[PDB]
């Protein structure tokens, strides 16, 4: 396979000494916690938490408490920076409720006063299709007016309704493929969906970063799995070439199908899959792919259609394709799309049309008037715009960031920007001082992802004008120089 | 041997090691039971290529047969709900799992609306980051108070709350003893942990009993292991399959008496019996806290998506941190957990509905009675029971098609039925076909008994 | 498989004193040819032998000394028992030609003395057709009148006769197989029809003691062989199991085809092969089945068909039956017997029907008249007395033998009698004592055999009267005392 455009992505390495003070504060915590542990089971110091009732003390203890120890220890710390709840639509700016703990975050009081006016880099909003007032909101009302709120059947029972219909057969269109269906989530789509598709006999070749849906569908068809590394065809054409030659692994037999599961976009590395190459080994040793194209349908592509769009591709080319609207579209769901006798066959061989209950009216509704308004069908200039700045968005972020001394993950096109930590304290550093300063970002940690590498995901979107991301720059530098989070050797 | 022991005490130490690092070796060609054949061969590239030429894969979805019952969706017209248009036809809803007809009342939409107007269709997020919303928890809490339990926790799908409730908790090793007739949701959270899965047979306590008396037998042999092991029963409130009640008394004695925690899913028993509406628990007294954990979907009778989970907050933090569909999915959206709250708050001002429901239930159960070719399981208390056949033929495929007939019969009769669908492959244990029948407030005693009288005929002009 | 009747044979094993004193003897052996080695390198003691020409001493020399090792200091000591010229026709008795050598067996020279009327228990005349005189000997006589002497050509050119579409036909008639084809040599038939059946990636299974033409027509196609012990249904079938299982050793890849080599009789042993179970393994695991009948076509069998007859089975059954007509019918030749499809391929593919001249006409008219004769066509009652005849004599040898305290290998059917020996002086001593009491015996030593097992083989025939028989079997007995032969615990 061949890029009609250049592929610049870079991935630059830890500095020792970082990595030395990492491991150094990670062992603090780790003998802190013992210390605690210790403590907490002599009744020292008496324990804040739930203990199971007093007729069920001879019953076997329901969890193993070395389980819970990065639990205690460090997650509770820090546990301030999550969940934290908003009373307003996920705009470019939200509002946070307030919260204050007194006992170390092992329990949290609401005070009365409302942040206001945070900037948005947390919700997934790419497109900016998450507000209360518009065209959408309005067919909504009217679907929902009309139709109600949810179905209370099944869509091989009598729960089947014409608005689903409707909105597979537009699916279809805005994808290019034959025909494609509609599902009520995306975790549920891959869960119900991968399992239908193979079963014992079978090999799933899975990408190192899959998403937690691709692998527990992996996990509940009978089929083996091997795992190669992240965006590597190297390791994708060993394992081809191994899987193909030396059979099933105990009884030699030629293996029954081989699965490719990849992702369009991944999230928190932000590296864009090399489809030309996976196309190419997939074509040359006859395999078959599953493209999970959830964070990358409407961010990517000229036009919004995602990843097939933006290398150029034939989308008649990927066996199947899923996709979500949560992220781009701003409302629940999951799709899978691909030819006609594959639709037919999903239609009746999978979990969630026998068993699950279908989509809501207005969620559909909600959907249509998105991807019509994103394909053109309205008329109105809207649809290109929003595509074009969450272009010049994501190069500007990115641009600035970097020249800024940072260390940045990811392609230069993602519209997802992995900032580096590095050190465990760090992580609700960032998280406390962005916070008050008006900025709402996502820390991520170690059990997470790899021991040396934590970060923070920035989300841009289409809705953020350029004062928004020049106060976030602004306030991000000064962070940066009071945590010294400019690791970078390369440009400072 | 004294003699011996001093002849070696006079050797040197160097001469000592020596002999017996050579025992040692000894010792190792003694028992190296291996018997290599010293040899290594390799593959050539030709070869490789040659064998890589010859595989071909089978095709990603078999072919399709062409009398597929289950390739024909039928298609609704508009809102599934009383007086619905089915496939163009105007009929009478006796199919759709909408016990107490809130889907189309004013007050749900109208909250509805303006949840819609306040926050939007989609939340953009998981609960994690920046999904969590103030209906998220003032819905958690108004579970919580109407179960009169501790702490509840909501999923945006009915299937994964029971799919990843069961896997948080049994783990590897330990031992489940689950109900023999129990639907999907259940039988794929089984699986997906991989813990050792016993069935018993269908509403049978001595069967329970046995199995209990075999694990004790068991755990007699080995305590220590015995000691590490954990035991669930998991059982539902009032079964789909079958439409049969569970004896809770019993299951509780044989808890306490052999330490095993209960999992209750009550999905359509939550707003259908007890005379608050509040499950199985209240029509059998039993008391909230012997259960550990009750989940529910809020489709079948709250008429929106979602679902939940019930219990202790020893027993509920867990699924915060540990249930997958709770982690990294999106949250649901503002305007069902909105419907929701109103649904609730409609079931807590009149309860009279619960009533209304159950003495339908017991007229249309007594009316269905008598056909000839066709018999009525489920209990006189279920809002949704069966018909099946009483004389099966050989296969299965005749007695889908009969049944299939009599929908499109009834059909035709401003009548409109449905058939229960199963994946016939993947069941565990595959239930006979049947057609299903389902009660709703909405319906009329005249309706009700027109609906029996056109079943009872139809059946009977098929049948024979 | 199951027998019709009991199926007895005793191999019994070497006393301990005999092994150790074997040893003893060939330690002894080794050491002195050492030495004579070192006196014959320096020049000490004058070589009897020929040298390369002098003209040719800078080339490579032509053999390697050591591999000659056994041949000049076992084999040359003990050299006259073998090669002994006949000057008669070797029946029941026979004339040899005496000779006598002044170096130690390096050289004879030949006295103008014969010896007559040996005692013959070397040829192979089984049913007693080798004589000078008879129905056979006029019709040979006319045919090498009419026809001359040998064929000038090859079956495919203008080489093919008339005698030997007659003499295919009948041959086709005697073993009850559809068809079956005649070769010019026992030998070339295996070498040269083996590698036309089998080729490169096919397995052949061959039993420990095959036959050397068995043995080079395998190694000459490219087939893989492996060997399982003689007469151990338990090992053909464990390597049967593991064929079929783990398929071709480098590339795991089903066997094209699976062919089990067996012969009938075993001449050395004595043993007659297990042919229920062969038969039922190879319908059990879908192997075919090539019999070796060389020593078994004459000599076993009620009417004399061999082996199949012998144990009541289908011709059918198997799929390549071989023969011989050197052992019972007294002129040279071969054959190969089966279905008409088998015997198309032959005479298309086959190495002697391409480029090899074919048989003689004396030969086959020799062939067909003793065949004749043994089916009984002539009506004479002769062809069953001479079945008879030579089951009688097999039994009465085979218990005055074993009744008087030796030791014998085999079944107690089998014509063929193996004496044991065990020791290497006692093979030289046992046969000159043999010739001396005018009885003409076959002895075999180590490279041969397995180290421990020395022998004299007897081979009885239909020709043997009772008388000569008795005078034998007294002579044997007074030698067996004189070497003390008789080392056999159960009867003495
Ligand atoms: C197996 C247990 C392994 C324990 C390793 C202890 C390492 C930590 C240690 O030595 O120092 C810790 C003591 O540590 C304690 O005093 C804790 C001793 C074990 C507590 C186990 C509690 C079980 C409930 C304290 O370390 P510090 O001085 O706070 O630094
Ligand atoms: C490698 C060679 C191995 C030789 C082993 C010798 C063993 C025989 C031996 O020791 O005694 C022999 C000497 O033996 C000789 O004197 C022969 C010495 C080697 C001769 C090689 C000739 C090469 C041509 C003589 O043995 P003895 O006393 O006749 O009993």
């Amino acid at each position: 396979g061949l890029y009609k455009r250049p592929f610049n992505e870079a991935f630059e390495e830890t500095p020792m000494l970082v990595a030395v003070l990492t491991y150094v504060g990670y062992g603090v915590l780790t003998l802190f916690g013992y210390l605690r542990d210790f403590l907490r089971y002599w009744r020292i110091e008496k324990c804040h938490h739930a203990t199971e009732r007093e007729e069920q003390k001879d019953f076997v203890s329901l969890y193993q408490d070395f389980e819970n120890f990065y639990t205690r220890n460090l997650y509770m710390r820090i546990r301030d920076n999550w969940n934290r709840p908003i009373c307003s639509v996920p705009g470019a700016r939200v509002d946070i409720m307030e919260r204050q703990s007194h006992d170390y975050n092992w329990s949290f009081k609401y005070t009365g006063n409302i942040i206001k006016g945070v900037i948005n880099m947390g919700s997934y909003n790419y497109l900016g299709f998450a507000r209360n007032t518009g065209s959408c909101q309005e067919a909504a009302a009217k679907v929902l007016e009309e139709y109600g709120a949810g179905v209370c059947s099944t869509r091989q029972e009598i729960g089947n309704l014409d608005k689903h219909e409707e909105l597979e057969e537009l699916v279809a269109r805005f994808l290019g493929v034959e025909a494609a269906m509609a599902y009520g989530m995306g975790f549920a789509t891959n869960s119900m969906n991968i399992p239908a598709l193979v079963g014992k006999g079978c090999l799933i070749l899975s990408d190192e970063l899959n998403h937690a849906s691709l692998v527990l569908g992996a996990r509940l068809s009978g089929a083996t799995i091997r795992i190669f590394k992240h965006n590597n065809m190297q390791s994708l054409e060993k394992l081809l070439k191994d899987a193909i030659v030396y059979g099933q692994p105990r009884t030699r037999r030629p293996w029954k199908k081989i699965l490719i599961l990849v992702e369009g976009i991944y999230s928190m590395e932000g590296s864009i899959v090399r489809l030309p190459e996976v196309i190419a080994l997939k074509k040359k040793y006859k395999a078959y792919l599953y493209l999970d194209e959830a964070h990358s349908i409407g961010a990517l592509g000229p036009t919004g259609r995602g990843v097939v769009e933006y290398f150029g591709l034939d989308p008649e080319d990927v066996d199947v394709m899923m996709g979500t609207f949560t992220k781009s579209f701003g409302a629940s769901g999951g799709y899978i799309g691909g030819k006609k006798e594959l639709i037919d066959y999903l239609r009746t061989h999978s979990h969630s049309a026998v068993y699950a209950t279908s989509l809501s009216p207005p969620v559909v509704e909600q959907i249509i008037t998105s991807m019509k308004c994103i394909m053109g069908q309205d008329g109105t200039s809207l649809g290109k715009e929003c595509v074009q700045q969450l272009a010049e968005n994501t190069r500007y972020f990115r641009r600035r960031l970097k020249e800024m001394g940072f260390i940045i993950y990811g392609n230069e096109d993602s519209p997802v920007v992995p900032l580096m930590l590095y050190m465990p304290a760090k992580i609700g550093a960032f998280g406390r001082e962005m916070l008050k300063r008006n900025i709402g970002v996502v820390v991520v940690g170690f059990p997470a992802t790899p021991i040396i590498e934590s970060r923070a995901r920035f989300c841009l979107s289409a809705a953020h004008t350029k004062e928004i991301l020049d106060t976030a720059l602004k306030e991000i530098d000064e962070v940066g120089d009071l945590l010294q989070l400019k690791y970078s050797r390369h440009r400072l | 041997l004294v003699e011996m022991v001093q002849a070696l005490y006079e050797a040197p130490a160097y001469h000592l090691i020596l002999e017996g690092i050579l025992i040692l070796w000894i010792i190792r060609l003694l028992f190296s039971k291996t018997y290599k054949l010293q040899e290594r061969s390799d593959l050539t590239v030709k070869e490789k290529e040659e064998l890589i030429e010859e595989w071909q894969p089978e095709p990603l979805v078999p072919p399709v047969p062409k009398d597929h019952p289950a390739l024909n969706y039928n298609i609704v017209s508009g809102p599934p709900s009383h007086k619905t248009v089915v496939n163009g036809k105007e009929c009478i809803n006796f199919a759709s799992f909408n016990f107490l007809g809130l889907l189309d009342n004013p007050r749900v939409k109208a909250a509805a609306l303006a949840s819609l107007k306040k926050y939007g269709v989609g939340t953009c997020g998981p609960r994690g980051f920046y999904g969590t919303f103030d209906v998220h928890l003032d819905l958690e809490d108004r579970l919580a108070k109407f179960m009169k339990t501790e702490e509840a926790i909501i999923y945006s799908y009915g299937f994964a709350t029971i799919a990843s409730a069961i896997p948080a908790y049994s783990k590897r090793g330990d031992i489940v003893f689950v109900d023999r007739a129990a639907c999907f949701a259940i039988q794929k959270g089984l699986q997906a942990s991989r813990s050792d899965i016993k069935l018993f047979k269908h509403n049978d306590m001595a069967d329970l009993e046995r199995l209990l008396k075999e694990q004790e037998i068991e755990d007699q042999k080995n305590p220590r292991k015995a000691r590490v092991t954990r035991r669930f029963i998991v059982v539902e409130g009032l079964y789909m399959n079958t439409g049969t009640i569970c004896p809770l008394p019993e299951l509780v004695k044989l808890k306490y008496k052999y330490k095993a925690r209960i999992f209750l899913e009550e999905s359509l028993s939550f707003g259908v019996l007890g005379e608050h509406g509040r499950g199985v628990t209240e029509h059998y007294g039993i008391n909230i806290d012997d259960i550990d954990l009750i989940s529910a979907n809020m489709e079948n009778a709250l008429a929106s998506i979602g679902g939940f989970c019930c219990g202790r907050s020893f027993v509920i933090d867990h699924q915060r941190l540990s249930g997958q569909g709770y982690c990294f999915s999106a949250s649901l959206p503002p305007l069902l957990a909105a419907a929701a709250i109103e649904a609730l708050n409609i079931m807590e001002e009149n309860p009279g509905i619960f009533a209304v429901l159950k003495e339908k239930c017991g007229q249309i159960h007594k009316a269905l009675q008598g056909i000839s070719g066709l018999k009525v399981v489920g209990e006189s208390l279920s809002p949704a029971f069966h018909l099946q056949l009483e004389e099966s033929t050989g296969s299965r495929e005749q007695d889908v098609r009969l049944l299939q007939e009599i929908v499109d019969q009834c059909m035709n009769r401003s009548i409109a039925l449905t058939q229960a669908r199963y994946l016939e492959k993947e069941e565990k244990c595959l239930p006979p076909p049947s057609i299903r029948v389902v009660v709703t407030v909405e319906q009329t005693e005249e309706e009700l008994e027109r609906a029996a009288s056109t079943i009872k005929e139809v059946a009977q002009a098929v049948l024979l």
